[PDB]
RNA sequence: AGCCAGGAUGUUGGCUUAGAAGCAGCCAUCAUUUAAAGAAAGCGUAAUAGCUCACUGGUCGAGUCGGCCUGCGCGGAAGA
């Protein structure tokens, strides 16, 4: 890794995703493994595809310095082994509930699903919406 | 639902786990059941085409109810198949020898797609081209 | 043991060594072992240093030996009274002025060179220092 | 023996600036006397031969493959080459001729040994047991 | 333990330590690496 | 880009030369063209750093002295026999 | 710098070797999911497994690291 260049550029990616993203989700592996990851991130790849990119760097002085511009509701996620995940490929997505079920199903947990707000949903699976 | 015990990934014959290294004490030090392994494997993989060392993962249960996990025969083996090569090179990328066809590998990268990393067959096809690096083969369109 | 191939004479005055190097700059490779010290390298010392150097760097990488003995050293036969003519030519040495480039290397990575020259210095008597080819 | 393009039995003489074996097949040059001049297929010296008279040359194979020279190379000496002696016994084919070339310009320790082979396979294992020894920085058929 | 005039780290675990001025090289790994003096 | 400050010397000669070189500054000279050859004292450290760049021996230097930003091409340098430090430099006026 | 987790997958890569699967030898030194994982840096097995590392994220949260140039010391350093 180099510096501010890539940092701020990955932040551009952030804005990119939030620019038309819906209910962004929180992500924080506690004790998961790469073998699982082979079909884990691959499964997000089966969700929207190139969507999920868990660029861990929840540093309050780093990724958080890049947060503000869009969905500042994201800050709350700052301290400890946490990260970010949006929903650019998904206006009005069900993508959020996927995390709940898996929160208690083979993944230990991922920030116990709480997300942010577009369809007015904190820790709440986006239930009342056409599939 | 058991996870850790004797779960190791080992290449084994698609329907011929009889030799010592493929079966023998290779799973013997791990203490794996030749018996039923044969019965079921054969009984079901007889329908499966034989002769190619497909990877399999031994998955043991609490009272020993095994689950062999065959993926897809080796890309190196698929290369021996579709490319029609019998051997790669003692010099991978130093002396490329086996002739190959991109689309063949792409469809074979679709089988491997059936089981790999991500979503796009093409990225997985690059992995197969990477496999071609691993063994030293001449590429052909 | 490098040795002068038949010189004009057989013996040479002890002389002195009040001076500085002439071949101070690295001449061929981009690496050299400049000698900080002021001494008298024996053929044995030189050849041995070469061996160790070479060993370290394998057969790859060209090497030069800037120094050559060309100084016969005579000595009296153990247990003979002073006088009775000058002693026998026991061996050969090369005078070394401070800053005298000794061995030079090229065709190999700086790191390995640094190590080979380390070993060379170890075998050698006089204190030395690592160097790199100067751009003019 | 050597099926010189659809006929065997033909008197020939093996070239001494190359070491043909039952592999790449062989180019056959027709000398004035001594009939045929097998020089292996593809070789620089062979090249000049073609250069002056292509017409008097036709191919040859092996029909139904012995004697060859090899250049092993060792690190200076101080004895570990004696180690090579020990290997003399393990080598199946009787060594035909010792030819060390430690000369050149440096401390190089090459040895041009001449031996034989019964099958190309066997040759494979030859190079293997030569490559094992650390002092054997090099070991290849001399041409 | 070794008692060299030229002690030096011998492995990754070797660690230089100056007890009462005498320089030493304690090592958590191989005890053999333990050496004094220098 | 190699800009360098430098003072005019006023004590040429081996004596002051070494007296100066001991003072972390060394004598060097600028000369070339109809202009009068000019003795130039200059700081050692800065140049010791500048030289590390090969361009220092190719790129036109811009020595500054009493406001005189004379440009000179690197010509020759007398490095110390072994001590990693300069003793004298030859700036071809350019 | 410590402390949390992970450090893979394709595929045990190919030649090869009974086996070389990260780790006998030689070549390859790619792809992928990647925050990160080298067909592997040390260890380990008959090969495996497995231990660790690089690397990446978390927290804490201020400098820290590697060389050079020199002053002064230390060790090297035992005799009747």
């Amino acid at each position: 890794m180099a510096l501010n260049l890539q940092d701020k550029q990955a932040i551009v990616a952030e804005v990119s995703e939030v620019a038309k993203g819906a209910l962004s989700a929180v992500v924080a592996d506690s004790r998961g493994v790469t073998v699982d990851k082979m079909t884990e991130l691959r499964k997000a790849g089966r969700e929207a595809g190139v969507y999920m990119r868990v660029v861990r760097n929840t540093l309050l002085r780093r990724a958080v310095e890049g947060t503000p511009f869009e969905c500042l509701k994201d800050a709350f996620v700052g301290p400890t082994l946490i990260a970010y995940s949006m929903e650019h490929p998904g206006a009005a997505a069900r993508l959020f509930k996927e995390f709940a079920k898996a929160n208690a199903k083979f993944e230990v947990k991922a920030a116990a699903f709480e997300g942010e707000l577009i369809p007015a949903s904190q820790i709440d699976r986006l239930a009342t919406l056409p599939t | 639902a058991k996870k850790v015990q004797a779960y190791v990934k080992l290449q084994v014959a698609a329907g011929m786990a009889n030799p010592s290294p493929p079966v023998g004490p290779a799973l013997g030090q791990q203490g794996v059941n030749i018996m039923e392994f044969c019965k079921a494997f054969n009984a079901k993989t007889d329908s499966i085409e034989k002769g190619l060392p497909i990877p399999v993962v031994i998955t043991v249960y609490a009272d020993r109810s095994f689950t062999f996990v065959t993926k897809t025969p080796p890309a190196a083996v698929l290369l021996k198949k579709a490319a029609g090569i019998k051997s790669g090179s003692g010099k991978p990328n130093k002396d490329k020898v086996g002739k190959i066809s991109r689309a063949q590998l792409q469809e074979i990268a679709q089988t491997k797609a059936a089981d790999m990393t991500g979503a796009d067959i093409e990225a997985m096809t690059r992995s197969i081209e990477g496999t071609a690096r691993s063994m030293g083969l001449v590429v052909e369109d | 043991m490098l040795q002068p191939k038949r010189t004009k004479f057989r013996k040479m005055h002890k002389g002195r060594n009040r001076g500085l190097a002439q071949g101070t700059d690295v001449s061929f490779g981009s690496f050299g072992l400049k000698a900080v010290g002021r001494g008298r390298l024996t053929a044995r010392q030189i050849e041995a240093a070469r061996r160790a150097m070479t060993r370290a760097v394998k057969r790859q990488g060209k090497i030069w030996i800037r120094v050559f003995p060309d100084k016969p050293i005579t000595e009296k036969p153990l247990a003979v009274r002073m006088g009775k003519g000058k002693g026998n030519v026991e061996y050969w040495v090369a005078l070394i002025q401070p800053g005298k480039v000794l061995y030079e290397m090229d065709g190999v990575p700086e790191e390995l060179a640094r190590e080979a020259f380390k070993l060379a210095a170890a075998k050698l008597p006089i204190k030395t220092t690592f160097v790199t080819k100067t751009v003019m | 023996r050597v099926v010189v393009e659809g006929v065997g039995n033909l008197m020939h003489h093996i070239a001494r600036c190359c070491q043909p074996i039952p592999g790449d097949e062989i180019v056959g040059f027709i000398t004035q006397g001594r009939g045929i001049s097998v020089h292996r297929a593809d070789c620089e010296q062979l090249a000049e031969l073609r250069s002056h008279a292509p017409e008097r040359i036709v191919d040859a194979v092996w029909g139904e493959g012995y004697s060859l020279v090899v250049r092993v190379v060792a690190n200076d000496r101080s004895g570990l080459l004696r180690d090579i002696t020990t290997i003399l016994a393990n080598e199946k084919v009787n060594v035909l001729g010792v030819a060390s070339r430690s000369d050149t310009k440096q401390q190089l320790a090459t040895i041009d040994m001449t031996i034989e082979i019964y099958n190309l396979q066997v040759l494979g294992r030859v190079l293997g047991k030569l490559n094992q020894v650390p002092d054997v920085i090099d070991a290849r058929r001399l041409h | 333990m070794k008692v060299r005039a030229s002690v030096k780290k011998l492995c990754r675990n070797c660690k230089i330590v100056k007890r009462d001025g005498v320089i030493r090289v304690i090592c958590s790994a191989e005890p053999k690496h333990k050496q004094r003096q220098g | 880009m190699f800009t360098i400050n430098a003072e005019v010397r006023k004590e040429q000669g081996k004596g002051a030369s070494r007296r100066l070189r001991a003072a972390n500054k060394f004598p060097a000279i600028i000369y070339g063209g109809k202009e009068a050859p000019l003795a130039i004292e200059l700081d050692h450290d800065k140049v010791m750093n500048m030289q590390a760049k090969a361009e220092f021996y190719s790129e036109v230097l811009t020595i500054v002295v009493d406001g005189k930003e004379i440009k000179v091409k690197a010509q020759d340098v007398q490095r110390h026999p072994y001590k990693p430090k300069l003793q004298h430099i030859d700036f071809v006026r350019a």
